[PDB]
DNA sequence: GCAGACACTACGAGTACATA
DNA sequence: TTTTTATGTACTCGTAGTGTCTGC
């Protein structure tokens, strides 16, 4: 099996999310960070064909630069990952799951709560703004019957007392009223359009953005408020 | 040194307000002032009898003990502290001290040598090329005025004064007078 | 009278007083905070212990709260250089639009690899003091840099006069009753309460952890005062039996302590100096500490610690 | 059962790990201020530490988790830098859990000492975040944990049960290890050995598992593994004996005899002459052969001290 | 049977002990092992001495080498804190794919700045325990701390029983015989062999070092049998120096006999025994018994002597 | 005889070269003959205690004439890192002529390096393929039990009157040879018998004195020795920490120079003070004080003559 | 004489392998190091016009960077150094002969057991693998008829049983076998195509590297294996 | 496309603690 | 009124140097 840039562009994204990976036959991927917090599933181009534990993922995803773009791989005689080239070869320590921190399956998502989506060309400007605003949290609510989203600067701010930023995202159809708050830390997608599905059974809550790669729930924060 | 009215800014006013952070800097490096410890109301506790108790401030059991190895009246509590004290508490090893060492009084001044910086580059430098430890050094030295003339050999080695190796010997510009003294009147 | 925060379960944390006056504190110190919320002003402070929880960070946070201050709170061990360029001295630069004094309150700001963010503040008080001030909270002074304390009224904490300590008794006995009305905790003995406060005295966040431990069963009546005054784990049984110069006994609690041995000999140096005469202690550090020296050359640790006890059986005259 | 297994492991003092508060096997008055921590549902900053070594503190913690079924991170003390603690724990601390679990990080074995600069900085963490979550440090050493964070914790320390507690821990470590027993294929021929386990090494329930491990070669625990457990492997007649007669060439050839293993013979020693001299004697004896025990190890000759040790005794020992 | 390593040629180590029955061990000691091999895993183990060459590092590799297991081994100083944290954390998480009992043998542990290490360690043995298990080798257990004996089966080394000791012997001298065949050296007087196992007897590896000492001349005969059973000489220079008083001579004697101490005291003590008066029978122990009780702190070996014979001229009377 | 003639010390550049140059024990010559027939060297330990008896001299001998390829260390010099880094490189590297090679640890007897030794005693097992180590110690003690299991221990010192008298020539018809080449003058041969005789054990010394003759061409302690006469303090108090730096040595050259200028009883007195000090050295936990301590202890009760 | 750009560039290089070192009058320079395991030679185009010694290699040329280029380095007037420049003028200890371990050797590598190339852009692979990877050793080896390195991790996998690396150089067509190996420390060259000729008769042996930019030598380590 | 600018690493400074 | 041992180990900070990759 063989792998392309765009895969792995990928794997180097979900490495951000836990440093290492578990990974089954399929064209389907996934990983969860260590500490319980965000989560990606992810269908792609290239074809696994068999299941493998790896410890270092931000490592080897590197290691696979120092070979051609092509050198096909598989599961060696030796238990292990072999990356073989057209005139050298490498040979991957394959770790045991035990230790690699995996989602068992994949759980399906609450009937949302509440629907709406965003731009690509949007959330661009909101990570770019968010550099220059300082820019670490958000929450999103209903402004006058549209779904807004506020960027805060919880260290100067605390309370999130002061909106430094704003975009303006759909409409707001029913008639709840929330206020959903985001590290933004805890933000790991590849830029791209999404669908957001927004949750909460009172004190439960969560936040799934649909991609048209894969799928990314994130945490609120610990005084995500509403009427759920 | 245009407008001129400008009620001076102070020097970290433009430090900061132009926000050059190499000015602001050196505006920090200015009050370094580096001096700390307060051990000696430590030391005169157990010295006057007066009371402290510990506990809230740091303790040294190697300055303490240091301190007191001064008066001769007190070498009795501290070498016995010194054979048993490595392992006690150092709540301990001040209740001890402070039923032990009984009189008071102690005026300043510890006893330090007196380094002839010279002589001691010289000792270090021929126990380097020579492979012996500091004591058969000192032997050569010795030898080697008395013929074989120290300004032949000096004169050789003066090859490795390398300044990693003048740090070993002195810590100021004192260091760097030696650079040039044996490269000298050999 | 008394705040609850109410979003916290762990109750230490639930009852932190709102304001100044809500504090328990010496005298003097009230008054020199009450005085400072007077002016309406409030200068560069630094508040210091070393005994954890007299008050220190909760003041901090009141005094903004009592002049209305635009408080940043911040934790010490993440102020570092660039935050304070970064973030505080855009804070400290900006203007509050309602006219509030501005105050950047740095928690625990003692850690010691802070040292060059300290320097990097001394020429910031001076530049922003017109704006803004600081109060720092720590533990131990000697981890705020000589110039830091130089720009600043230090005050000093959880040491009061033996009045203050008779006074701030009665004032957090009167505050736990008040806790316990509010909580559902049935008080069948007050002397529980006193003995509380008194076993923790200058530490009154533990002082109040406790009482949520020994409110398992919803009252404190007599037999929770057994477990208040009590010792669990304690020595006596060997000072006891030291005391009698009896031996069989000592011979046979040998090996109970051989169990770990270097927390039993230091509970007894600990114990011991209390309970014996003035040259006794003098002879029990020498007798104790070459005993614990050679510990680990002694290849049978429970006879090396029988020998520490006849020992010590024979040369301690007790007070 | 009565009991958890784990039954990934095969290391044995790791396969029995008690799952949950019950199955712990604790002093009375702790066991139920740990079910009345459970039934209040919330957990509080908790302290445990021993600081002997197996009474269970690291295993209390999972299961105090188990028992309000807390979204826990469980993290190695010495992996907690200042680093750790602003990153994941951060976020995790501020993350809510989908689920109203109480969040709590367990840090084992946090007591290390390079480590104060992380625990400083966790104070001012500890009151920011404790809406959310709780942190139960586990530790062998309190001296090791800054006093601040003792001032934010509750301190539950370990291993120092009441004299009943003891009498009681040991039987149900002892029904305990015989249920082990059963299940591991295990042949129990004297029962005498297994209340002997449990003795010798008290505060630490898991050298007692380990222990157990190592004297199960032969699958069979009989009276012959009793002498290895309890061992004495010890007579000592012709030394009492030779002492008493206060004579000395005898005394100066049974020294090399029992130099061989010297910390046990010594041990016999004070045991055995303990009831065959004066009162008096007693306390000089224990004098002499402690004194003695306590240079072996610096002195050269271990044959020639311990022929020191027969012509002390010999003189100043006076045979009821 | 007897394995040879054939890339060494110093010969202590060309006939290390490849399985653990190659071994010459204690009884119970070997039958522990065999058990352990048996149950196909491999627990968190200590192998202990203090006395050295008793086979403890050479067993932790014979163990590995029964289970199959996949081993690292590491030098104990090599192992601070960042090796546990790179090299160790990967190999302990990494799947060995033949499935084979990870271990990781650290030999000669004991040292006193890796405490922290060890520290670090003990969290570590109970995440990784699934995969894989330690054995720990050293000379001087307090040098391993608490939690990690705690973790472990303490095996303790060259302390046999009276039984294994006569058996361990004989088996040695088989093997001593059986290393001969295979070097060349022509045995003359078995009496010689069975004199250098019972000399040093512990030490298995001081044992074989021996046997090549005294093989200069290919062949051990009765001549060699002396050299080994051999002197350290009469003590007359000594004794007679002692009579007369007199130090200068003294003073020249102690560096010769600093050499070997442990034989001079021991010989020191049966020779004055015979030549000096009862009560200064009594006298004579406690000097010499006190000097041996302290050589080992003493840091100079050779004034160690001298301060001997000095207290001996003065306090003893001569018959 | 042998000649190095770069070297401006007249210890350093005459020393034997090869096993037989060197005055030996026969039975301690012949067993380095035996060693250096079998053409590989085992791990070995030479010590004394007495000075220049030719410990660190045979070291070099025992290579030279196996042809080793060997790396001199002073022994104060080698801490744990050293063994890591070079030592660990040489130990490992192959020498591509195929020569045995050799560390030579000089004088590696302080306690200071205790850390290292352990390190040491797995090395030595992992490369005892490569290389073999030799260590040279005036004091074994200072050598940990485990180095000892693992080396053949030598011992300097006991020669017989016949080697005494013969030994003696040899270093006569020696010093002889070093003043021809030297130019020194030699008028009176009693002089040279002399010299030998005067310092015997000690090869070393015996040589440095010949040194001392030399400003006209034909045949330390004080300041500590002093400052105990004057029974001044503050002096004595500044002298601790210099000295403290390698204890075992300067104890000893303490009780040999005191000896001499101190009187009878207060003979028995300094070996009873020295020989009480250095005995608990190693446990008393500040080494520096305790030096202070045997100064203040000494000043007091000595009577010098 | 003056010091070039290229020619200082193995001066740097030639401190990695001895803090001192000793070139004489010619254009060549030479240096191995106080344990005798690493030799290098070069052969550069500014002619060193007379014999010196430095105690230090790596503290001269700093001195050298900052004076200009016309450098005429001379010897001062009191055996110590001289550096000339377009407006300034430096002095530079020099060490007695007696301070620098100097090779002296400048024996001839005997003649080649076996010959074959590198390529320099496959040395980088190499020296960059090993370095995220973990290597610290490898072993100059046939595998399938050509010459193939290993690389492995001599703490990790004890006896060179786990190859995490293998390199394929071009066949052997001479009939022998062979095993060498070389500790990863003792390698200290700057990329570029490199002769490759390795030397052993029995036990004693080396291998050369030549280089059109300098030549190296290093030593198998211990347990190295053939039958030449 | 290349600068710009970002993210990462290596190092030196100061602190610390256990041993001797 | 005085003032810091030597070796080895571990951890945090700031900064400078290093390298890979993208917007106008
Ligand atoms: N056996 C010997 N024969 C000749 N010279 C000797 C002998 N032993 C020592 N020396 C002299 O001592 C010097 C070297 O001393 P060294 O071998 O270091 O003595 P030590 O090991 O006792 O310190 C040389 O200069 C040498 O001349
Ligand atoms: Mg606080
Ligand atoms: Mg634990
Ligand atoms: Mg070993
Ligand atoms: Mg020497």
């Amino acid at each position: 099996m063989k792998l392309s840039k765009d895969t792995t562009a990928l794997l180097k994204n979900f490495a951000t999310i836990n440093s290492g990976i578990m990974l089954k036959s399929g064209q389907f991927i996934m990983t969860r960070a260590v500490n319980g917090t965000t989560y990606a599933e992810a269908n792609i181009s290239d074809v696994i064909d068999f299941d493998v534990a790896i410890y270092d993922l931000n490592g080897f995803l590197g290691i696979l630069s120092l070979v051609n773009d092509d050198a096909e791989i598989s599961q060696s005689e030796d238990g292990n990952i072999k990356i073989a080239d057209a005139r050298s070869t490498i040979f991957w320590p394959a770790a045991d799951p035990s230790t690699v921190v995996a989602p068992n399956k994949p759980i399906p998502f609450p009937v949302a709560s509440a629907v709406t989506e965003i731009k690509a060309e949007d959330l661009q400007q909101l990570l770019r703004v968010s550099r220059g605003l300082q820019i670490d949290t958000i929450a999103i609510t209903v402004k006058e019957g549209k779904i807004v989203i506020n960027g805060f600067n919880k260290v100067e701010d605390s309370a999130l007392t002061r909106v430094k930023y704003s975009l303006t995202l759909g409409d707001y159809d029913g008639e709840n009223t929330f206020n959903f708050i985001i590290n933004m830390a805890n933000m790991k997608m590849q830029p791209g359009n999404y669908k957001l599905l927004l949750w909460a059974k009172g004190k439960q809550g969560a936040a799934k953005f649909e991609g048209e790669h894969a799928n990314y729930v994130v945490a609120l924060e610990a005084d995500s408020t509403h009427d759920f | 040194s245009l407008f001129k009215d400008d009620i001076q800014l102070n020097e970290h006013q433009v430090a900061w307000y132009s926000k050059d952070w190499t000015a602001v800097q050196s505006a920090a490096d200015s009050f370094k002032e580096k001096a700390e410890n307060e051990f000696f109301e430590i030391i005169g506790a157990i010295n006057n009898k007066t009371k402290c108790s510990i506990a809230q401030k740091d303790y040294s059991k190697f300055m303490v003990e240091n301190a007191l190895s001064q008066f001769p009246e007190c070498m009795p509590a501290v070498y016995a502290m010194n054979l048993i004290g490595s392992g006690l508490s150092d709540e301990a090893h001040f209740n001890y001290l402070m039923a032990a060492v009984p009189r008071g009084k102690r005026y300043g001044k510890w006893a330090k040598l007196v380094e002839d910086s010279t002589e001691v580059l010289i000792i270090k430098l021929l126990a380097k090329r020579y492979q012996v430890n500091t004591n058969d050094a000192i032997n050569y030295k010795s030898i080697l005025t008395k013929n074989g003339k120290l300004p032949l050999v000096l004169k050789e080695l003066k090859g490795l004064v390398t300044d990693d190796f003048l740090k070993e010997v002195t810590k100021n510009v004192k260091e760097q007078k030696q650079l040039k003294k044996l490269a000298l009147e050999w | 009278m008394i705040t609850v925060n109410e979003k916290e379960h762990i109750l230490e944390q639930k009852y932190r007083p709102s304001t100044i006056d809500e504090c328990i504190l010496p005298a003097f110190d009230k008054e020199t905070f009450k005085s400072i919320t007077s002016k309406g002003k409030i200068p560069h402070i630094i508040l210091h212990s070393p005994s954890p929880g007299t008050g220190k960070t909760t003041v901090a946070k009141a005094l903004c709260h009592d002049v209305n201050a635009d408080m940043m709170f911040v934790n010490g061990s993440d102020c570092k250089i660039d935050f304070v360029r970064g973030p505080l001295t855009n804070f400290a630069s900006a203007a509050s639009f309602d006219g509030r004094q501005k105050v950047i309150v740095i928690d625990e700001f003692d850690r010691s690899g802070l040292a060059e963010s300290q320097r990097h503040l001394r020429s910031f008080m001076e530049a922003y003091s017109s704006n803004c001030s600081i109060i720092i909270t720590a533990n131990n002074i000697d981890g705020i840099i000589k110039p830091l304390q130089s720009r600043c009224r230090v005050i000093t904490f959880g040491q009061p006069t033996d009045e203050d300590k008779i006074e701030m008794m009665k004032q957090m006995i009167r505050r736990l009753t008040e806790i316990c009305k509010h909580e559902g905790i049935a008080i069948a003995d007050m002397k529980v309460v006193a003995a509380l406060v008194k076993k923790n005295f200058p530490d009154f966040r533990k002082t109040i952890g406790e009482l949520d431990s020994y409110s398992s069963k919803g009252v404190l009546d007599a037999g929770i005062l057994s477990l208040v005054t009590n010792d669990r784990g304690a020595i006596d049984d060997v000072l006891e039996s030291l005391k009698n110069k009896d031996v069989k006994q000592l011979r046979a609690l040998a090996p109970k302590y051989a169990a770990d041995y270097s927390w039993f000999v230091g509970k007894l140096a600990e114990e011991i100096y209390s309970r014996v005469t003035p040259q006794s202690i003098i002879r029990m550090y020498e007798i104790v500490g070459e005993n614990n020296q050679y510990h680990g050359i002694a290849a049978n640790t429970e006879l090396h610690l029988a020998y520490l006890f006849i020992q010590l059986a024979c040369e301690m005259q007790w007070k």
